[PDB]
C-alpha cells in the first residue's frame, strides 16, 4: 500500500513460504527464517525506494547538464557552411562570443 | 563509417543463422546460439542508437 | 514432388482457385469505380467521429 | 501506492509510453518550461513594464504567458 | 531540437538509447541465470542435446521454472525479456528505423520459434531422475531454489517495476555526456 | 510532447506566411506538425471538441430523424393502402405522399447504407435542421421527459416560461395574408 | 560513406551556402588554338558525361562483372567441386604453358563475369527505362526489385526457388529505398535548417518566431490538457 | 449556434440555419489551433485570481481579473492576426455585441470555457464576416 | 565525446596538475568580487586585479565550467526562490498519490 | 472522407495568383555556376572594344534560363488543376 | 494497457492447450498457435510503438490533435490489420487455428473459438477508429471475402466435425 | 556517335540554338 517497510514484510513472507512450496518441504520447517526474510526484505527495498528517489533527483539535475550539452553539441554538429547561415548564425555567434567570458 | 559495417555485418549474421539455428542438436549449441542471436538484436539496437 | 499440386486434379480449377483473390479485389475496385462516379458508399475508413466510440462514457473528475 | 507514489501515472504506462522524452519533462514539467521560458520572462517583464511606459512594443507581444 | 528566437528547445533525451541498451543486456543476463540455476540445482550429467530437455519433466517447480524462462528467453509479452524487446523496438521507432525494425522483427520471431521448439521436448513419457543423490537421498538445494524463486517473481513482474529499473539505468548513463 | 518521425522526401516546402524555405526531408518534429499533419479530420474542425461531440451526435440524431420521416412516410403509405380501395388509390397517392416518397429517397435518407456520403456542408446542414427543431420542441419545453434531464426548479421555471409564450402568443394578433 | 550521393543533393541548400554542386556540367572545353594532340585528349570528358545512356549500361555492366568476379573468388569456386580429372589436367596445362594460372582464371571466372555483366546490364535497364517516373518511389523499387530477382533466382540458380528470389528481392529493395535512395546516415543538412527570404525585418522574424513558440506549447500534453501544478 | 432567427416569423421565436463558408470554418480551425495556449491560460488565471482575490476582505478583491486582460488581449490579437487593433476594446462594433456575451459569460456568470469560447469564436467569425478579403 | 565540454576538459598533459587549494582561492575572490558588483551580465574588467589572479591561478577548463555553473545558479536565481520551490515539490509530492485521469470534451485547441 | 473535409491551407495557385515570380528566384541559387559563366561572358563583351557581331551574350544565358527552368516549371506545373497531384 | 491486456491472453491459453489437450498432437499444435499469434503480436507492436514514439501521448483520446502522415498512417493500418488477424483467422492465416482446434481440449476450443478471436476483432476496432486513415480498404475487403470463400469451399471436404466447425 | 549537351543542340539535332528547348522534356518533366 503505501508503507515499503511492510510491503517488504509480506514480500519476505511469501518469498519464504514459495521456498517451502518448491522445496517440497512443510511450510513450518526452519521458522526462525519468516521474521529473518520479513526483516531482510524490509530493510532493502526501503533503502531501494530511498535510492530510486535519490537517483531520480539526480538524473533531473544531471538533464539540466545535459541540455547544455545538447545545445552545444548541435551547433558543432552543424555542417560545413550552416554555421553562418541566416538559420544559425546568431546563434553561434552568442555561444562563441557571449559565452566567450573565460 | 561504423553504421555500414555495422549493417552490413547484422545482416549477414541474421541471414546466415535463420537456418543454422535449427540445424543444432546439442544443449550447448543451443546456448551459444541464444547469446549469438542476442549478440545480433542488440547490434541492431546499438545502429539504431547511434543513427 | 515440387509442383505437383498444380498438376493434380484439373489445371484449370487449380488456377482459378488461385487467382480467386485476384479476382475479387478487381471486382471490388470496379464497383468501387461504379461508386465514385455515382456518390454512393465507397471503401475507405469513414472519421465521422473524431475519435470517439460508439456510446462512450466521457466524463472528467474534480 | 507505494511503488507508483512517485508518479500520478502507472509505473507500466511511465516505462513504456514515456521514450526518450525528458525525465524534467515527466517529472516537474514546471519546472521544465520555465527553465525553458526563462529569457522570455524577461522580455515579458520588459514589455510589461514599457506598455505601463508610454512606449508599445509589438515585438514581443505575443509573449504572454502562465506557466 | 527546437529554435525560437535563438532559444534552444530540446524535448529528447540523448542518454537514453545507453539505456535501454543496459536493459536489454540486464534483462537477458538475469534470464539466463535463471535458467542457469535451474540446470545446476540439478545434476548436469543428463542434459546433452535438444532431445534431453524432457529430463526437465521433473516436479513442478523445476517444470515451469524452466517452461517460463524459455518463454522469457523467447520474448513472451508478460515475461522479462519482452520487456526488452518492446524497448528496443520503441527506441527503434523513436529513432526511425523501420528497416532496423522490420530485421529485428525477423531476427526476433525466428528466435522466439527457436526457443519454443524445446517445448515439444520438454514433454516427456514419465517422470525424470535428474537430482544427484546424497545421504541415500536427493540432493535438493533450497539455496539455489530461493535465488531460482526471486528470479521466477522478477521474471513475472518486472513490467511492474520496470520503471524504476529504467530510471536507474537512465540515471547511470546520463552521466555519459554524449 | 507531440513528436514526428523522420521523412524521407527531398521535396522543397514553402512558407509564404514566415517567408522561409525548408526540405522534407530536413524538418524537425515542430516543423513537421506545422507543415505536414496540419490537414483537418473532421467536418466541423473549428468547433472544440465538446462543440464537435455535439455536432457529432447532432447529425447521428439527424441521420435517424430522416430514416424516421421515410419510415413514417411508409407507414402512412400502408394507411393509405389499407383504408382506401385500389380504385382510385394511385389518384390519391400521386400527390404530396408520392413527391415526399421520391424526395426521402437514398441519396437523401441513409435507410441501409453503412454510411451517408455527405459533405461538410451536408453534415452542417442537417446538424441545423436538427438545431432548428430542438429549438422548436424547446419554446414549448416538450423535452423535459424525452430529450433532456433537468431538476424540479428547471422544470417550474420552464413550466412558468412557456405559460407566459403561450399567453403572449395568444394575445398576438392573426398574421395578415 | 554515401551511397547515391549525387541524385540525393538538395541543389538548392548547396547554392544558397555556397557549397559546390555535383551537378555541375564537369566538362572541357578545349581551345581552337589548342594542339591537335590536346583537341582530341580533350574528348574524355564524354566518359564522364553522365546522360549516356551506353556509358551508363557499360558502367553497370562493369559492376555486375565485378561483383560476380568478386562472388566467384569467395565463395562460389571454393563451393564447387571440379574433377579430379580435370584438375591433373589444368594443372599440366599450367606446368606446360607459361602464365597457365591466367588462363585458368579466365575460364573459371568467365561464366560469373558474363552473367554479372549481363544482369548489370538488365538491371540498369530496367530500372531507368521502367519505374523512373513513378510516383509511389517506396513501392516501385520494392515491385521492380522483388520481380527482377524472382526473375533472376529463377534462371540463374533454379526455377524452383524463384519465391524465395522475390521475397529477397522485396527485402533488397526495402533496404535500397532506405539507404540507397534516401539520406538516413548520410545526412548533409542540419535537422530544422532553413533559409530566409525577401525584406522582413528582424524585430518581424522575431515576432513570427515567438507566435511560433507560443503554437508550439500546445504541443505539450500538459499545457494542453491544463494539468500544470501551479508553480 | 449557426442559427439566424427570422425576420418575419409568425410566432416569437423562429431561427433558420446557415452554414458557414469554407475559408470562414479553415480560418477559425487555424487560428483556434494556433491560440489554444492563451484560452487555457485564460481558464487557469480566471481560477487563480478567483483563488487568491476571492474573499472580499482580500487587498485585491478590487482588481478582480485585471491581470486576465493581457490574456485576453493577446488571445483577441492572435486569432484576428494582430489586425484591427492590439486590444479586445477595440473590437470593431460588429463583434462588439458578441464580446460583451463573451464577457459576461467568462468574467460575470463564471460558466465554463466550453461555453465562451462559442462566444469568443462568434467575435471572431463576426469580423471575419464583415471583412473577408482582410484575414483569409 | 568530441563535443563534450566536460571530458575535453579532463583531458590534460602528461605533466600537467592542478593546484585546487590556489585555484579556488582566486576563484572565489573574485566570484565574490562578481556578487558585491551584482551585474547581470559578469563583466571581468570591473575586477581586473582579482579577474588576472583567477585566470593566472585556474586552468581553462576550471574556468570554463565554473563560468556555466555561474550562469546556471543566476538564470536559477532568477526564475525561482527557496519558499517557492518548496512549496511546488510539496504539492506535486502530494498529487503524485492521486490520479491523472483524461478531460474528455475539451474546449482548447 | 478524403477530400470530403475542408482544405486546411491555399495555395498561390488556388488562391489565383502566380507563384513563378517568387519561384524564380527560390530556384536562382542551385544554378549559380551558369550565372556566373553568363556573368564573365557579359564582362569580357562589355571589355571588348571590337567584339565581332557574331560574338554575344546569348548562349551563357540560354543555358543558365535552360537549368533555372528545369526546377522552376514542374514544381508549378504539379500543382495545377487537372494534373494528377504529386 | 490496452495492448497489454490484449497480449496477456497468450500464456494461460498456450499452458491449457499444452498441459490440458488429451491428444498427443496436441503439443505441436500449441506451437503452432504460439508462433502464428506471436507474428501478429508483433505486428500489433511494431503498430503500437509507431503510435507511441511519434505520440507520446497514452491517453487514447489525444490523438484528436495529432494528425499521421499518409505513409506513417498506411503503415499502421497495414500492420494493425496484419496483425489483428493473425488472431481473428484469416485468410491465409488460419492454419494454426484448425491445428490448435483440431488437437485442442474440447472445453477449451469453445473458449477459444467464441471469446479469443474477438479480442482481436476489438482491438483493430478501437485502433482504426482512433487513427484517421485515407487509403482504400479494397485490399482488406477482398482479404476478408477471399477467407470467406476458401472457408465456405473447404467446408464440404471435412469429415472430422471438430475441424468443420473451426471452418465456420 | 556522342553528341555534347552543352553546345545547345539535343542529342545532335542541330539548330535551334538561340532558343530553350530542353525545358520539361529533357531538364525537367512538366
Ligand atoms: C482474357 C479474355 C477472356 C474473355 C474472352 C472469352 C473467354 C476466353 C477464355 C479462354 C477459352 C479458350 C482456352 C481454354 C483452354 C482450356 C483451358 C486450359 O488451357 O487448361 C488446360 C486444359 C484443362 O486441363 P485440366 O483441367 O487440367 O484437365 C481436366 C480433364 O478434362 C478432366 O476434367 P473432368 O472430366 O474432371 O472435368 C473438369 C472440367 C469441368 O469442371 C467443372 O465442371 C468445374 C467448374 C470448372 C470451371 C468452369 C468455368 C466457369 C466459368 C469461368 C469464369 C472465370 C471468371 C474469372 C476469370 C476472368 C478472366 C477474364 O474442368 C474444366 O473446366 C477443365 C476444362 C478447361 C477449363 C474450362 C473452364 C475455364 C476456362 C477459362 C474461362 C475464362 C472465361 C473468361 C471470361 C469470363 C466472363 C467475363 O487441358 C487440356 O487441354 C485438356 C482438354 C480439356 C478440355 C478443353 C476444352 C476446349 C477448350 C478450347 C480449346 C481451344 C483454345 C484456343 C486458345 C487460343 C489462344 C488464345
Ligand atoms: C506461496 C505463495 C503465495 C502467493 C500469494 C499471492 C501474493 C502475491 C505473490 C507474491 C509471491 C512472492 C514470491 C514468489 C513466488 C512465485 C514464484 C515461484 O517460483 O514460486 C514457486 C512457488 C512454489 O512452486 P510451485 O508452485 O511448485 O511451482 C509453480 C510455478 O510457479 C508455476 O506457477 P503458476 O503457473 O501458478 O505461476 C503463475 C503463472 C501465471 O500467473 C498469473 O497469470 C497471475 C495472475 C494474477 C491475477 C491478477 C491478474 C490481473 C490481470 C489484469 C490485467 C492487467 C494489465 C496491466 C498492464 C501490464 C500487464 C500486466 O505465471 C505468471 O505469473 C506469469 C504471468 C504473469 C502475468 C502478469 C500479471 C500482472 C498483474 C499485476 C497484478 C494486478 C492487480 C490489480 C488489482 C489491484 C489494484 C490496486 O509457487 C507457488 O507457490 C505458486 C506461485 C504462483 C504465482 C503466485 C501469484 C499469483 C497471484 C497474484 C495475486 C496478486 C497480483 C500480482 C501482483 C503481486 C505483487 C507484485
Ligand atoms: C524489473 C526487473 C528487475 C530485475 C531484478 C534482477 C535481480 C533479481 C534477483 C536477485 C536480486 C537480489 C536478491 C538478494 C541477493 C541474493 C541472496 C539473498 O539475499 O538471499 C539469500 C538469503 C537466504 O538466507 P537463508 O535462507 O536464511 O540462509 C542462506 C544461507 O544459509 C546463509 O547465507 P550466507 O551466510 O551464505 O549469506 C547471507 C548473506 C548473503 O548475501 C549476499 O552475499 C548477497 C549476494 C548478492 C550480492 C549483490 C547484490 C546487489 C544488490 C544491488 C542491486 C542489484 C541486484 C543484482 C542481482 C543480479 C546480479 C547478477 O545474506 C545477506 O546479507 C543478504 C543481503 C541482500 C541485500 C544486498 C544489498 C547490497 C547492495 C549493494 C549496492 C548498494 C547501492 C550502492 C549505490 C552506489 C552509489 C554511488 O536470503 C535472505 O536472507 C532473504 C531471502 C528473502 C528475501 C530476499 C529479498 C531480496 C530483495 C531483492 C531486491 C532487488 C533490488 C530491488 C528491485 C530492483 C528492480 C525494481
Ligand atoms: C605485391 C605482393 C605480391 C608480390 C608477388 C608474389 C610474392 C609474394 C607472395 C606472398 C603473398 C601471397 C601469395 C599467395 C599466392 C596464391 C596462389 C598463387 O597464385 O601463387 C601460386 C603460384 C603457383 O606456384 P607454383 O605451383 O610453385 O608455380 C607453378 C608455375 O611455376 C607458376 O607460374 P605461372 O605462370 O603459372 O603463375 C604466374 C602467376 C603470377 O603471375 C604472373 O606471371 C605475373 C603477373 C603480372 C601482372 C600482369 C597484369 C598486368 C600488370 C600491369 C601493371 C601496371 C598497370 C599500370 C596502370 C596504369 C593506369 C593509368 O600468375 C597468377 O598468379 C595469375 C594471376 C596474374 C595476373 C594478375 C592480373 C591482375 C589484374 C587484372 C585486372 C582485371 C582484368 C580484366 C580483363 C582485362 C582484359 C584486357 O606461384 C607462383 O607462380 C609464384 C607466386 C606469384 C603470386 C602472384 C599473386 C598474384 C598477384 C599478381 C600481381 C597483381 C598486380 C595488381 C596490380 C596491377 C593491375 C593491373
Ligand atoms: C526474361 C526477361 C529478361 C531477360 C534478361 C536477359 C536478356 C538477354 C539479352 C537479350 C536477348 C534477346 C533475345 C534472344 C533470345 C534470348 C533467350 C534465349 O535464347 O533463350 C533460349 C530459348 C531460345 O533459344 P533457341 O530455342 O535456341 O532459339 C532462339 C532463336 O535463336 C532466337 O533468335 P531469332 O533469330 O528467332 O531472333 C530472336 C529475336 C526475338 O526478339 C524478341 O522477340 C525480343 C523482344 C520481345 C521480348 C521482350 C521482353 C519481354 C517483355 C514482357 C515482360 C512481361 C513480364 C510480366 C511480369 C508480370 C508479373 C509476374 O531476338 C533477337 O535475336 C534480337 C537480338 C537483338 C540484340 C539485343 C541486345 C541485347 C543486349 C544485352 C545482351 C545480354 C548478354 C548477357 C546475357 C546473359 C546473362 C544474363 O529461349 C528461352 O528458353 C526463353 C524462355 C522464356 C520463358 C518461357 C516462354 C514460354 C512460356 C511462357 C512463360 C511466361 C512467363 C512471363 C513472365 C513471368 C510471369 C509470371
Ligand atoms: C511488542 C511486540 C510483541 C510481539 C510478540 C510476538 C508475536 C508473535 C506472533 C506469532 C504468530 C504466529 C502465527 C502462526 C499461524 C500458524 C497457522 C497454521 O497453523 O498454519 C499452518 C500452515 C500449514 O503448514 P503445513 O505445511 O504444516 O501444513 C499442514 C497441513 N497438512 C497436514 C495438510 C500438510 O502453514 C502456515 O501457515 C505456517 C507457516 C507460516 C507462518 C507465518 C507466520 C507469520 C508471522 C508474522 C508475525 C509478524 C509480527 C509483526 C510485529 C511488528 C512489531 C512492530
Ligand atoms: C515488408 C513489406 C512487404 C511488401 C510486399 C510487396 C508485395 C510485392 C508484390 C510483387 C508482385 C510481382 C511484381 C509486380 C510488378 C508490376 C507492378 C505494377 O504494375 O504496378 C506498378 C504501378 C505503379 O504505381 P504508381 O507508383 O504509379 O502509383 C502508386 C499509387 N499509390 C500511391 C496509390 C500506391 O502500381 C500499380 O498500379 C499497382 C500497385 C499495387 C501492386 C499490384 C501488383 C499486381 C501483381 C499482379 C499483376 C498481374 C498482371 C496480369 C496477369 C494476371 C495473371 C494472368
Amino acid at each position: 500500500m503505501s508503507s515499503m517497510l511492510i510491503w517488504g514484510a509480506c514480500f519476505g513472507l511469501f518469498t519464504r513460504a514459495a521456498a517451502c512450496k518448491a522445496s517440497m518441504i512443510p511450510l513450518t520447517t526452519s521458522p526462525w527464517k519468516y521474521p529473518k526474510y520479513m526483516i531482510v526484505s524490509a530493510v532493502t527495498f526501503y533503502y531501494f525506494d530511498w535510492y530510486r528517489r535519490m537517483a531520480l533527483e539526480q538524473l533531473c539535475y544531471n538533464e539540466e547538464k545535459l541540455e547544455r550539452y545538447q545545445i552545444r553539441a548541435k551547433l558543432q554538429s552543424l555542417k560545413i557552411g550552416e554555421e553562418l547561415s541566416d538559420a544559425y548564425r546568431e546563434s553561434f555567434f552568442e555561444h562563441a562570443v557571449q559565452k566567450n567570458n573565460i | 563509417f561504423f553504421w555500414i559495417i555495422l549493417l552490413i555485418i547484422s545482416i549477414i549474421g541474421i541471414f546466415y543463422i535463420i537456418s543454422i539455428i535449427f540445424d543444432i542438436n546439442l544443449f550447448k549449441a543451443f546456448l551459444a546460439y541464444s547469446t549469438i542471436i542476442n549478440s545480433i538484436s542488440f547490434i541492431l539496437l546499438i545502429i539504431a542508437i547511434i543513427f | 514432388y515440387d509442383g505437383q499440386w498444380w498438376s493434380m486434379g484439373s489445371l484449370a480449377c487449380n488456377v482459378l482457385f488461385f487467382c480467386t483473390p485476384l479476382f475479387l479485389y478487381l471486382i471490388l475496385q470496379v464497383e468501387e469505380l461504379n461508386s465514385e462516379k455515382r456518390g454512393g458508399t465507397s471503401n475507405k475508413f469513414y472519421h465521422n467521429n473524431a475519435g470517439f466510440f460508439h456510446f462512450q462514457i466521457y466524463d472528467n473528475k474534480q | 501506492g507505494v511503488w507508483s507514489n512517485i508518479h500520478p501515472t502507472d509505473k507500466v504506462t511511465l516505462s513504456f509510453a514515456n521514450i526518450g522524452r525528458p525525465f524534467r519533462l515527466i517529472y516537474r514539467p514546471e519546472i521544465f518550461l520555465r527553465d525553458q521560458q526563462a529569457k522570455f520572462i524577461q522580455l515579458e517583464k520588459e514589455h510589461i513594464e514599457k506598455s505601463k511606459k508610454g512606449e508599445f512594443v509589438e515585438t514581443t507581444s505575443p509573449l504572454v504567458l502562465w506557466n | 531540437m527546437s529554435i525560437f528566437s535563438n532559444i534552444w528547445i530540446n524535448n529528447d533525451l540523448n542518454s537514453y538509447g545507453l539505456s535501454i541498451l543496459l536493459l536489454n543486456i540486464i534483462n537477458y543476463l538475469i534470464v539466463f541465470m535463471l535458467i542457469l540455476s535451474v540446470i545446476l540445482l540439478t545434476n548436469l550429467s543428463k542434459f546433452k542435446s535438444l532431445n534431453q530437455f524432457k529430463e526437465f519433466n521433473s516436479y513442478n517447480f523445476i517444470l515451469y521454472s524452466l517452461i517460463f524462462s524459455l518463454l522469457s528467453m523467447a520474448g513472451i509479452p508478460p515475461l522479462l525479456g519482452f520487456t526488452g524487446k518492446f524497448l528496443a523496438i520503441l527506441y527503434s521507432s523513436f529513432k526511425s528505423q523501420y528497416l532496423l525494425i522490420l530485421f529485428m522483427t525477423i531476427l526476433n520471431i525466428f528466435g522466439m520459434y527457436f526457443y519454443i521448439q524445446n517445448l515439444r521436448f520438454v514433454v516427456k513419457k514419465n517422470k525424470s531422475s535428474i537430482l544427484n543423490y546424497k545421504n541415500y537421498y536427493v540432493n535438493i538445494n533450497y539455496s539455489i531454489t530461493l535465488n531460482i524463486i526471486l528470479l521466477n517473481f522478477f521474471n513475472f513482474f518486472g513490467i511492474l517495476f520496470l520503471s524504476d529499473l529504467i530510471i536507474i539505468l537512465n540515471y547511470i548513463s546520463s552521466y555519459i555526456y554524449i | 510532447a507531440f513528436g514526428g518521425f523522420r521523412q524521407t522526401d527531398n521535396s522543397l516546402i514553402i512558407d509564404d506566411r514566415r517567408k522561409i524555405i525548408l526540405n522534407t526531408r530536413s524538418l524537425n518534429d515542430f516543423q513537421q506538425k506545422i507543415y505536414l499533419r496540419n490537414f483537418f479530420t473532421n467536418y466541423r474542425p473549428d468547433l472544440s471538441s465538446y462543440d464537435y461531440f455535439a455536432f457529432k451526435e447532432k447529425l447521428r440524431i439527424g441521420e435517424l430523424f430522416l430514416n424516421e420521416y421515410r419510415k413514417r412516410i411508409n407507414n402512412e403509405v400502408r394507411r393509405a393502402a389499407i383504408l382506401t380501395p385500389t380504385s382510385s388509390l394511385r389518384e390519391k397517392m400521386n400527390h404530396k405522399i408520392a413527391d415526399q416518397i421520391l424526395d426521402l429517397s437514398s441519396p437523401h435518407v441513409r435507410g441501409a447504407h453503412f454510411q451517408a456520403v455527405r459533405s461538410w456542408t451536408d453534415a452542417s446542414k442537417i446538424v441545423n435542421y436538427v438545431e432548428e427543431k430542438q429549438t422548436k420542441i424547446n419554446k414549448y419545453g416538450l423535452q423535459f421527459p424525452l430529450l433532456g434531464n433537468m431538476t424540479e426548479e428547471q422544470c417550474a421555471s420552464k413550466e412558468d416560461e412557456v405559460y407566459q409564450r403561450l399567453l403572449k402568443e395568444m394575445q398576438k394578433p392573426p398574421k395578415k395574408a | 560513406m554515401e551511397l547515391n550521393s549525387s541524385a540525393k543533393e538538395d541543389s538548392h541548400y548547396v547554392g544558397v551556402l555556397g557549397y559546390p554542386s555535383q551537378h555541375d556540367p564537369h566538362t572541357l572545353h578545349p581551345k581552337k588554338h589548342d594542339s591537335t594532340f590536346t583537341k582530341v585528349y580533350a574528348c574524355r570528358d564524354m566518359l564522364w558525361d553522365h546522360h549516356w545512356e551506353v556509358r551508363n549500361t557499360l558502367y553497370a555492366g562493369f559492376k555486375g562483372a565485378l561483383l560476380g568476379v568478386a562472388y566467384a573468388s569467395g565463395f562460389g569456386l571454393i563451393s564447387k567441386t571440379v574433377p579430379s580429372i580435370v584438375l591433373k589436367k589444368m594443372f599440366r596445362f599450367v606446368r606446360n604453358n607459361n602464365f597457365g594460372h591466367i588462363r585458368i582464371m579466365q575460364d573459371l571466372l568467365t561464366p560469373y563475369a558474363l552473367t554479372g555483366f549481363g544482369l548489370g546490364s538488365v538491371y540498369y535497364l530496367y530500372q531507368h527505362n521502367v519505374w523512373e517516373n513513378r510516383s509511389n518511389k517506396w513501392l516501385a523499387e520494392v515491385l521492380s526489385n522483388a520481380l527482377f530477382f524472382q526473375v533472376a533466382t529463377a534462371v540463374c540458380v533454379n526455377p524452383g526457388f524463384h519465391i524465395y528470389g522475390m521475397v529477397g528481392g522485396i527485402l533488397f529493395g526495402t533496404l535500397k529505398y532506405a539507404f540507397y535512395n534516401s539520406s538516413f546516415f548520410q545526412e548533409k543538412e542540419s535537422i530544422g535548417s532553413y533559409t530566409t527570404f525577401g525584406d522582413l525585418s528582424e524585430e518581424e522574424r522575431k515576432k513570427q518566431e515567438y507566435k511560433d513558440y507560443i503554437q508550439f506549447l500546445g504541443n505539450y500534453h500538459k499545457v494542453r490538457n491544463g494539468q500544470l501544478v501551479d508553480l | 449556434m449557426f442559427l439566424n432567427p427570422v425576420k418575419d416569423s409568425e410566432f416569437d421565436d423562429e431561427v433558420k440555419g446557415f452554414v458557414p463558408s469554407e475559408g470562414e470554418v479553415r480560418f477559425v480551425a487555424n487560428k483556434n489551433k494556433e491560440c489554444g495556449y492563451y484560452l487555457q491560460g485564460i481558464e487557469q488565471c480566471r481560477r487563480k485570481m478567483v483563488q487568491l482575490a476571492g474573499d472580499s476582505s482580500s487587498q485585491f478583491h478590487s482588481l478582480g481579473f485585471l491581470p486576465c486582460k493581457r490574456l485576453v488581449d493577446a488571445h483577441y490579437r492572435c486569432m484576428t492576426d494582430d489586425k484591427f487593433g492590439s486590444t479586445i476594446e477595440e473590437v470593431p462594433e460588429i463583434g462588439l455585441d458578441s464580446a460583451q456575451k463573451f464577457f459576461d459569460c467568462t468574467f460575470q456568470q463564471l460558466k465554463p470555457m466550453q461555453s465562451c469560447r462559442r462566444f469568443f469564436d462568434q467575435v471572431v467569425r463576426d469580423v471575419y464576416r464583415a471583412n473577408g478579403s482582410q484575414l483569409i | 565525446m568530441e563535443f563534450s565540454n566536460a571530458l575535453l576538459s579532463q583531458t590534460k598533459l602528461p605533466g600537467q596538475q592542478y593546484d585546487y587549494k590556489r585555484c579556488f582561492q582566486a576563484s572565489n575572490t573574485h566570484f565574490e568580487c562578481l556578487d558585491s558588483i551584482r551585474d547581470a551580465y559578469d563583466n571581468h574588467h570591473k575586477c581586473p586585479q582579482t579577474y588576472q589572479a583567477w585566470q593566472s591561478s585556474c586552468d581553462v577548463g576550471i574556468r570554463r565550467y565554473q563560468m556555466d555553473n555561474r550562469e546556471q545558479q543566476k538564470k536559477d536565481q532568477l526564475l525561482y526562490s527557496k519558499e517557492q520551490l518548496k512549496n511546488y515539490n510539496a504539492a506535486k509530492n502530494k498529487e503524485a498519490y492521486g490520479i491523472t485521469a483524461p478531460k474528455n470534451l475539451s474546449f482548447a485547441f | 472522407m478524403s477530400n470530403v473535409s475542408d482544405a486546411q491551407i491555399q495555395e498561390w495557385i488556388k488562391r489565383g495568383e502566380d507563384p513563378k515570380e517568387f519561384l524564380l528566384k527560390e530556384c536562382a541559387p542551385q544554378c549559380t555556376a551558369w550565372k556566373e559563366k553568363l556573368g564573365r561572358c557579359e564582362a569580357k563583351l562589355k571589355s571588348l572594344v571590337n567584339a565581332d557581331p557574331e560574338m554575344s551574350c546569348m548562349y551563357p544565358l540560354r543555358d543558365w534560363v535552360t537549368c533555372i527552368e528545369a526546377c522552376v516549371q514542374p514544381a508549378i506545373t504539379r500543382n495545377l488543376f487537372g494534373s494528377k497531384y504529386m | 494497457l490496452f495492448f497489454m491486456c490484449y497480449e496477456l491472453l497468450l500464456i494461460p491459453s498456450f499452458l491449457i492447450v499444452y498441459f490440458v489437450s488429451p491428444s498427443r498432437r496436441a503439443i505441436q499444435a500449441s506451437l503452432y498457435f504460439v508462433i502464428w499469434t506471436q507474428l501478429g503480436s508483433l505486428l500489433v507492436l511494431i503498430a503500437i510503438s509507431y503510435i507511441i514514439s511519434i505520440t507520446n501521448t497514452y491517453e487514447f483520446n489525444d490523438l484528436k490533435y495529432f494528425n499521421f502522415t499518409n505513409s506513417e498512417s498506411t503503415i499502421i493500418i497495414f500492420l494493425i490489420f496484419l496483425g489483428f488477424g493473425f488472431k481473428a483467422p484469416i485468410w491465409p492465416f488460419h492454419y494454426w487455428l484448425t491445428k490448435t482446434h483440431v488437437e485442442a481440449p474440447s472445453g477449451f476450443s469453445i473458449y477459444l473459438s467464441g471469446f479469443l478471436v474477438k479480442t482481436a476483432l476489438y482491438g483493430f476496432y478501437k485502433f482504426n477508429t482512433s487513427i484517421f486513415i485515407d487509403i482504400d480498404s479494397s485490399i482488406f475487403i477482398a482479404i476478408c471475402i477471399m477467407g470467406v470463400v476458401d472457408s465456405s469451399l473447404k467446408m464440404w471436404g471435412q469429415t472430422d466435425l471438430k475441424k468443420l466447425v473451426a471452418y465456420g | 556517335f556522342i553528341y555534347r549537351d552543352d553546345i545547345g543542340a539535343f542529342w545532335g539535332i542541330k539548330g535551334y540554338e538561340e532558343l530553350v528547348t530542353e525545358v520539361g522534356t529533357h531538364k525537367g518533366h512538366n
